[PDB]
RNA sequence: GUUUUCGGAACUGAGGCCAUGAUUAAGAGGGACGGCCGGGGGCAUUCGUAUUGCGCCGCUAGAGGUGAAAUUCUUGGACCGGCGCAAGACGGACCAGAGCGAAAGCAUUUGCCAAGAAUGUUUUCAUUAAUCAAGAACGAAAGUCGGAGGUUCGAAGACGAUCAGAUACCGUCGUAGUUCCGACCAUAAACGAUGCCGACUGGCGAUGCGGCGGCGUUAUUCCCAUGACCCGCCGGGCAGCUUCCGGGAAACCAAAGUCUUUGGGUUCCGGGGGGAGUAUGGUUGCAAAGCUGAAACUUAAAGGAAUUGACGGAAGGGCACCACC
RNA sequence: UAAAGUUGCUGCAGUUAAAAAGCUCGUAGUUGGAUCUUGGGAGCGGCCGUCCCCUGCUCGGCGCCGGCCCGAAGCGUUUACUUUGAAAAAA
């Protein structure tokens, strides 16, 4: 059954820390515990080891990533930006 | 005008009307007996073929699909037929 | 051009003989029965290099696929991931003529 | 008018009155079928067998040269695809627009088109169920749909 | 969409009469339509009509006289007893002298007076005067 | 006792025979395919002046702003001219009673991604359809919550005028906002104040897209074929003009027509004016609020279209020393 | 209660008077294209009106020379609709 109405993972905090702080931590705490698909082996095993460090439990390959997400949006725009200046310098 | 004769429409205007709006539904397309100059064999192609067709022996192309009637390759002799 | 391959691959999975996986398709290269080898783009670089060398010995072409092993598996109509794949006999597909 | 668009267009084919075989056509009721058999084996949906047939070979309607229609010809030989072609092409379209949508999630228009497409799938599905063409428990599920190209 | 086919036929020949056309064309032809036109033709309200029977739902070209005031259709087809048939032609027909209520019975399709002679009612189709 | 012809019940093999069994392919619908088309959508990229600011150079005393001024800037060099630089907006003219989109809405370039109408169709499927309580997606602006950015503009606020007073209009600054990203909100005169689907009922000249036909002209040039014009026809698309179709209280409407000659199908929704979209209950939301939604009481009118007057710090003509010059 | 076609099924209204959800999707609900047997015959009245026929497969007497005629009993897609009859308290 659906145990809670609108309090997901953050149900562990009970009635503490206020509603908004318990709401904006939910989106983050769902992310930092989700298992991602490893882009190297394909299996859904990318799991955050420590802050910024993401380890794939299958191919045993460690990746430097965001603090709470696997990929920071600021990073993916930088990777695509560098990829354009790279081919633009060497032509 | 009030009095017309819809039982006997004149053919000059019957070919004007839309294919479905005619008194008896009839198509506007037809078939061809095309003979390319590179070869001698005769192929049967559709007026609005809508798919590229090649002659035997990969001699040459015959039709180019377009919005309406296919564009026949200049140099090929075609004879419209009917059944 | 890519959708032609999925159209070809789908035609192979229903008609032709094929071999999914690496240990199994490596034998078919060794037996000479393979004719075309497909490789997911995220194949391990050592294993990709080994397959390409094997095929050079057997003179069978390789087609380095675009998708990874996830969507190569769905291209074969399977619910598991496929990293490498060999077509033993296309049956009635035009995949080997391209 | 179109059932998922405001267009009221009037454009379709119009077969002639005479249902006879054309006087130019020299293919027998048999040989046309083996032509259908060959194209069906190399992979071709009954819709596009008909077009290839009336351009290269010049058959007006297969329903006139023989006594059956294309899909009825293939199913009697067992070469027909399992799930119907118009339902196949809708799932194929929904899979493409869903794959476009996973990256481009700000495309509210694509999200809108997806609902229109899926609504057409569930409409054909419950039709093909009453005609007992699909198993009564068949169900298009967005997840497992991509396996069916 | 086109739900009732008899309704599209009557409203067309009723429109073309108000305009004064000599002959009108109706797009779909059904068995009930041609059975309806004959009831009007046997009373002199329309002229000679013709069915252009192609390989689809055919078309009818009805020669029109100036004798038709209105040929309406009652939808849906209510069931009519012989007890309430007088009450229908009391508020549907102009006068008791002329006008007819076409209604289908097991005996076929006929006007309301023939339904009096054959002593059987049925579903009501339309009316013309 | 027994086995059977015998009547019944059931099964199982080989037949024979049937005119051996599939209506059509909708000016219904879906799908395929063809060449197009479009400020449709998304992402990325590119360019453009302008505006503001800064640096430097020039020459200078005012510059701004207004009905008129002041607040404001200014020899610590403002404004103006030149050359640069940076930033964030915006996408002029071309731009139309043109296009596209379900609506909201959509306009520098180029690339990528998926979608679509209409047209063409002797393709396929064969009634799969229409409208839709419940339910769902999208939904301008403002507003809300997080980040990023903040040029211009500018609620609030401050001030200068005006005024009997102005906490307004006008002027100088200027916060939130305006911009982007990610979530909320679900309302607009969200308007054509006009549900959707289908049929029928006058013309006329255009216009946009597709197709078909046709003199001639002009481009490649080397003609056919393609473009650009020119004359038509077909489909549907935004519209227009016209009229005793017909309707309407009329204004007006080819739909608001085919309605006492009243019935094509189907959703929503109104019942004198107020009280009142209020109270209350429920529900949604972070909030603002949204949705649902009374009654007591009060009242003889409120209202629509049109007419004649009067009036106008409305316009156009004309007049008078009881008007002015 | 009629008047009230001011509750409108018969029979209202929704451009501006009260009024069409911002828009689309959508399940119940409602509504659904065309298509499968007409004609001929005997009789009667002045081409027209009316009648009958296009029913199949146990028992008996106008009987007659296994067959035929006739009478009765049984069976022959299903509803809606319509016609008939029954059964249907009085006041």
């Amino acid at each position: 059954a659906k145990r809670t109405k609108k309090v997901g993972i953050v149900g562990k905090y009970g009635t503490r820390y206020g509603a908004s702080l318990r709401k904006m931590v939910k989106k983050i705490e769902i992310s930092q515990h989700a298992k991602y698909t490893c882009s190297f082996c394909g299996k859904t095993k990318m799991k955050r080891r420590a802050v910024g460090i993401w380890h794939c439990g299958s191919c045993m390959k460690t990746v430097a990533g965001g603090a709470w997400t696997y990929n920071t949006t600021s990073a993916v725009t930088v990777k695509s930006a560098i990829r354009r200046l790279k081919e633009l310098k060497d032509q | 005008p009030l009095a017309k004769d819809l039982l006997h429409p004149s053919p000059e205007e019957e070919k004007r009307k839309h294919k479905k709006k005619r008194l008896v539904q009839s198509p506007n397309s037809y078939f061809m007996d095309v003979k390319c100059p590179g070869c001698y064999k005769i192929t049967t192609v559709f007026s609005h073929a809508q798919t590229v067709v090649l002659c035997v022996g990969c001699s040459t192309v015959l039709c180019q699909p377009t919005g309406g009637k296919a564009r026949l390759t200049e140099g090929c002799s075609f004879r419209r037929k009917q059944h | 051009s890519l959708e032609s391959i999925n159209s070809r691959l789908q035609l192979v999975m229903k008609s032709g003989k094929y071999v999914l996986g690496y240990k199994q398709s490596l034998k078919m290269i060794r037996q000479g029965k393979a004719k075309l080898v497909i490789l997911a783009n995220n194949c391990p670089a050592l294993r990709k290099s080994e397959i390409e060398y094997y095929a050079m010995l057997a003179k069978t072409g390789v087609h380095h696929y675009s998708g990874n092993n996830i969507e190569l598996g769905t291209a074969c109509g399977k619910y598991y991931r496929v990293c490498t794949l060999s077509i033993i006999d296309p049956g009635d597909s035009d995949i080997i003529r391209s | 008018g179109r059932m998922h668009a405001p267009g009221k267009g009037l454009s379709q084919s119009a077969l002639p009155y005479r249902r006879s075989v054309p006087t130019w056509l020299k293919l027998t009721s048999d040989d046309v079928k083996e032509q259908i058999y060959k194209l069906a084996k190399k992979g071709l949906t009954p819709s596009q067998i008909g077009v290839i047939l009336r351009d290269s070979h010049g058959v007006a309607q297969v329903r006139f040269v023989t006594g059956n229609k294309i899909l009825r010809i293939l199913k009697s030989k067992g070469l027909a695809p399992d799930l119907p072609e118009d339902l196949y092409h809708l799932i194929k379209k929904a899979v493409a627009v869903r794959k476009h949508l996973e990256r481009n999630r700000k495309d509210k228009d694509a999200k809108f088109r997806l609902i229109l497409i899926e609504s057409r799938i569930h409409r054909l599905a419950r039709y093909y169920k009453t005609k007992r063409v699909l198993p009564p428990n068949w169900k298009y599920e967005s997840s497992t749909a991509s396996a069916l190209v | 969409v086109r739900m009732n086919v008899l309704a599209d036929a009557l409203k067309s020949i009723n429109n073309a009469e108000k305009r004064g056309k000599r002959q009108v064309l109706i797009r779909p032809c059904s068995k009930v339509i041609v059975r309806f036109l004959t009831v009007m033709m046997k009373h002199g309200y329309i002229g000679e009509f013709e069915i252009i029977d192609d390989h689809r739902a055919g078309k009818i070209v009805v020669n029109l006289t100036g004798r038709l005031n209105k040929c309406g259709v009652i939808s849906p087809r209510f069931d009519v007893q012989l007890k309430d048939l007088e009450k229908w032609q009391n508020n549907l027909l102009p006068s008791r002298q002329f006008g007819f209520i076409v209604l289908t019975t097991s005996a076929g399709i006929m006007d309301h007076e023939e339904a009096r002679r054959k002593h059987t009612g049925g579903k009501i189709l339309g009316f013309f005067f």
